[PDB]
């Protein structure tokens, strides 16, 4: 079943509103909201009880990432992510593109940090996945979309090494 | 044919004003505030001076839409309209007390209906945009980047 | 470009030259068939502050002035007379209106006028300081003419609310 | 039904004529205002070389078709939201009824004032002319 | 241009307005012009003030009828006024169309040439007043009261009257100020 | 009823729906996070959760009122049935069947079955003897009703997540605000 984007939009804004009052520096806010997202992220793999029963049994990096952008967003935000870009400058860094985060939308143009909570969900998922990430969102590229933002999913060498060994 | 649309603070202070199409401003920020305020008071005065006199439809336009059924109005005693030779102001206030007003360069009963529909649409807009903005402190001006996009697009469709 | 709107209303009693008080600082007329307005522009931390003043009055329209006007109040600069004591007597009963039209949060204030004509005044400074303090309401005073301390009281009111708006 | 009340407003911001269908005089004072405040709101809020004026003002249950003079005479009338702008009726009322009975017989001056510099507040609806009340009351017999 | 100014003025005179014989009014004015000379024992100047004074009271009544028919708004420049008055006022009241000239920097004043005076251009002044009287002063005074009733506070006066053997007829109408109007109820 | 149909018809609108799990999780996240903040003073969490719910509720009414223009209900009977069948169906896919009324017409319970806000009963032995999890919800109600000038007292009683069965919130219209916009005989 489902619920109203309005309530979620509402709960979230209050969540952010509250978060804004505690934290003095933008940095603590970004990292803290992300942690909030992380706990949600760890939880998704946990729910486990297209038929990728990846169950701790090893699967390459791209398989999870490609599953994650197409499968999860529609499951979460309710819209297949936009693009999944394997960087072309550093071997651990990847990129996942979103047009309009079904979440961080009502929030006005500049403020990137609110965006991080959605990105944190990605981090928690991968960390539990057994492949630590480092999702840091960004509101640019903005081709024909005021808010299209891309989350920077930088990985830890351990995933880099496990993968290098079994291509 | 709208030229100016403002939302008057649930308390009678101008929070939102956007005179756009013309782009030939004759009024200063300060005065517009006063005006919204005056509208608030006069809106108030008409109610008392009511006579010893002891529902809406829907044209499907302003931009499927937000609401397609005959909806309910609430202010059955306040300044619902001021019309002249140069325009026709439509004061659409919400049960929540909010008063959204649309100024129309065109002049003039169905004209009132259009604003009732268009403004209610804008009130709705205010609710998703204004209300969900974690960075908005109530009864305070609206410095929203997003609200402008939806109203401006809404003003062009009706135009 | 403004960001914060504050509705401050000098509510009082008709003989009081309250309108004159606002004019010296207000930005840059005088039409009361409701309540004339004067809006002041003071910058508080890059956040421009438009202080909208409701120079409310009423001799008739006590009924009209009160339900609509009072509620958006982050400040109510009440004033009495330092020439016609009937006016000061008015304030005690007037305060009750604020209690039920402006919720308890409303930070208020009291004012001293006709402070230039001590050569023909009435109620003295001690009588007032006690009544205001009794009600948990401050009261600084100022001449009828050159009394620039009133403005600071306003700037003071503005900063106070900005603190509320955190 | 039809029109609810007629009010004529002096050029001194004063109230000259009433109508139903001392207690009453105060309501006109605010009504003079509703018209006054809106009139100016309308004056500033205008673009052109004409200098727009308040044609009609509408509420939830009535309307105040207005018609203002350049000599300063607000002819206000409150409808019942049935008929269109009584702009012609108001116009005719002022031009046929007002000028001849009121201001063409210089034997009994126009309600102007009492020289008193209390012009707005002061002055009481001295407009009484037996004919004026009679012809006007008859003119608005139905509507 | 639904109602050009000249056209409205003419349409008004023709299709609608009530009239009386021009001669009837001429003689009634003659009694007042002549009556005053007797009463002021030849002090022409006393009369002009008298006529001009008479013009103001009537002017206040008339400005009211004029607005009732033409329904024009209160023009803020002297010039719109100059135009409204000449095509509209005269045509409607004296089936005449005076000109508008001898304008001065600032639009201070503008004359008002009346080349045909229905009022009294048939008279032949007595060798007396020939130097002092402005037969048509009441006419001039009506203007002052009329403008004043619609806020223009002007100075109407003669400088030329065919009658005094002048080369023409020219009523100057200078503007002094525009009056305000307000309503003090509260803290005054 | 007439109003009852609107809740369903309204659901197919132009401000979509989202998966309950995501929303419920953001909430579970906020409750768990809050517990840590207040050193398990579970009571403080209810209080903090309610204040949180109220701030949300005040902003929320504009969404509800704009979503469905409606009449300023006549009494508790009018508001309550409206509130349960209509509001909840719109914001959550739930409709608590109003019950347990008070003589003085001052109260009624909002007994509920489907509480998405807490589909997972992770009530830890130390708070389950004194802590209400869906507190944000009442804050939404006090804030929503107080904003429509119907000042009342919303509170919890039994929670499934707590001891036994039926979960319900009570509503106390104790008084009615005077200050409410210019609207005829109101």
């Amino acid at each position: 079943q489902e619920a109203s984007l309005s309530a979620m939009a509402f709960l979230f804004q209050e969540m952010i509103s509250q978060l804004h009052r505690t934290c003095k520096t933008a940095g603590d806010f970004e990292t803290k909201l992300s942690d909030y997202g992380h706990n949600i992220g760890i939880r998704l793999l946990e729910l486990l009880n297209y038929i990728t029963k990846m169950r701790r049994r090893d699967l390459k990096i791209l398989d999870i990432l490609q599953f994650i952008h197409g499968t999860l967003w529609s499951y979460l935000f309710n819209h297949v992510s936009d693009d999944l870009v394997k960087s072309s400058e550093r071997d651990n860094e990847y990129m996942i593109v979103d047009n309009f985060p079904t979440l961080t939308q009502f929030i006005p143009g500049e403020n990137v940090s609110c965006e991080y909570f959605v990105c944190g969900i990605i981090k928690g998922f991968l960390f539990n996945a057994g492949f630590p990430c480092g999702v840091t969102a960004h509101r640019m590229p903005q081709g024909g979309h005021s808010q299209r933002t891309v989350y920077l999913i930088q990985f830890d060498r351990q995933v880099l090494d496990r993968e290098g060994l079994r291509f | 044919a709208i030229e100016t649309i403002l939302v008057i603070n649930k308390s009678g202070g101008l929070i939102y004003q956007r005179n756009f199409t013309n782009d030939e401003q004759k009024l200063n920020s300060n005065e517009y505030l006063i005006l919204a305020s005056t509208l608030h008071g006069v809106f108030a005065i008409a109610s008392q001076l009511t006579p010893k006199a002891l529902i809406p439809y829907i044209p499907y336009v302003g931009m499927d839409d937000f609401f397609k059924e005959p909806f309910t109005n609430w202010n059955k005693s306040g300044l619902r309209q001021l019309c002249t030779d140069q325009f026709t102001m439509f004061i659409y206030q919400t049960l929540t007390g909010l008063k959204f007003v649309a100024i129309s360069s065109s002049v003039m009963n169905l004209a009132i209906q259009i604003a009732d529909n268009f403004l209610r649409k804008v009130y709705c807009l205010y609710s998703d945009y204004v209300m969900k903005d974690p960075s908005y402190s109530m009864e305070m001006p609206i410095r929203s980047n997003l609200f402008d996009e939806k109203v401006k697009k809404m003003v062009e469709n009706l135009q | 470009e403004y960001d914060y709107l504050f509705k401050l209303l000098l509510i009082g009693n008709s003989g009081v030259g309250k309108s004159c008080l606002l004019l010296r600082f207000s930005d840059d007329y005088i039409s009361t068939i409701g309540v004339d307005f004067k809006i002041k522009t003071v910058e508080l931390d890059g956040k421009t502050v438009k202080l909208q003043i409701w120079d409310t009055a009423g001799q008739e329209r006590f009924r009209t002035i009160t339900s609509s006007y009072y509620r958006g109040s982050h400040g109510i600069i009440i004033v009495y007379d330092v020439t016609d004591q009937e006016s000061f007597n008015g304030v005690k009963m007037w305060l009750q209106e604020i209690d039920r039209y402006a919720t308890s949060t409303v930070l208020k204030l009291l004012v001293g006028n006709k402070c230039d004509l001590k050569d023909k005044r009435v109620v003295e400074y001690d009588v007032a300081k006690e009544f205001a303090d009794a009600n948990k309401m401050p009261f600084l005073e100022t001449s009828a003419l050159d009394s620039t301390n009133v403005e600071d009281a306003f700037l003071t009111m503005a900063r106070q609310i900005k603190e509320s708006m955190s | 039904m039809g029109i609810y009340s007629f009010w004529i407003f002096d050029r001194h911001c004063n109230c000259i004529f009433d109508r139903e269908w001392k207690q009453n005089e105060e309501d006109a004072k605010l009504l003079y205002g509703m018209i006054f405040s809106l009139r100016s709101i309308t004056q500033k809020l205008s673009k052109g070389s004409v200098k727009n004026d308040i044609r009609s003002i509408s509420t939830g249950k009535y309307r105040v078709h207005t018609y203002c003079t350049a000599s300063g005479l607000w002819f206000v009338l409150l409808s019942d939201f049935k008929q269109q702008s009584y702009t012609q009726v108001l116009q005719y009322i002022y031009s046929h009824i007002y000028v001849k009975y009121v201001s063409n017989n210089l034997l009994s001056p126009y309600d102007f004032a009492e020289n008193e510099n209390e012009m707005r507040g002061q002055g009481t609806r001295k407009i009484t002319n037996r004919n004026f009340i009679s012809v006007l009351e008859s003119f608005l017999a139905p509507m | 241009q639904s109602r050009s100014l000249k056209a409205m003025g003419e349409e008004i005179w023709k299709n609608k307005t009530e009239k009386i014989n021009t001669e009837l009014f001429t003689l009634t004015y003659g009694s007042i012009v002549a009556q005053l000379c007797q009463d002021y024992e030849r002090d022409f100047n006393k009369v002009n003030d008298h006529l001009y004074s008479m013009g103001y009271n009537i002017g206040c009544r008339l400005i009211e009828d004029f607005l009732a028919r033409t329904a024009l708004p209160r023009c803020e420049n002297l010039v719109k006024t100059s135009e409204v008055l000449s095509k509209c006022a005269f045509k409607i009241f004296l089936n005449i169309t005076p000109n508008i000239t001898n304008w001065s920097h600032n639009k201070d004043t503008f004359s008002l040439i009346l080349d045909e005076n229905p009022l009294a251009d048939f008279v032949e002044l007595p060798m007396d007043a020939m130097k002092s009287l402005w037969y048509s002063n009441i006419l001039c005074g009506v203007l002052k009261g009329s403008l004043e009733m619609v806020q223009l506070d002007c100075d109407v006066w003669f400088v030329s009257d065919i009658l005094r053997g002048d080369s023409q007829t020219e009523i100057k109408v200078k503007l002094n100020r525009i009056l305000k109007d307000e309503i003090p109820i509260g803290e005054d």
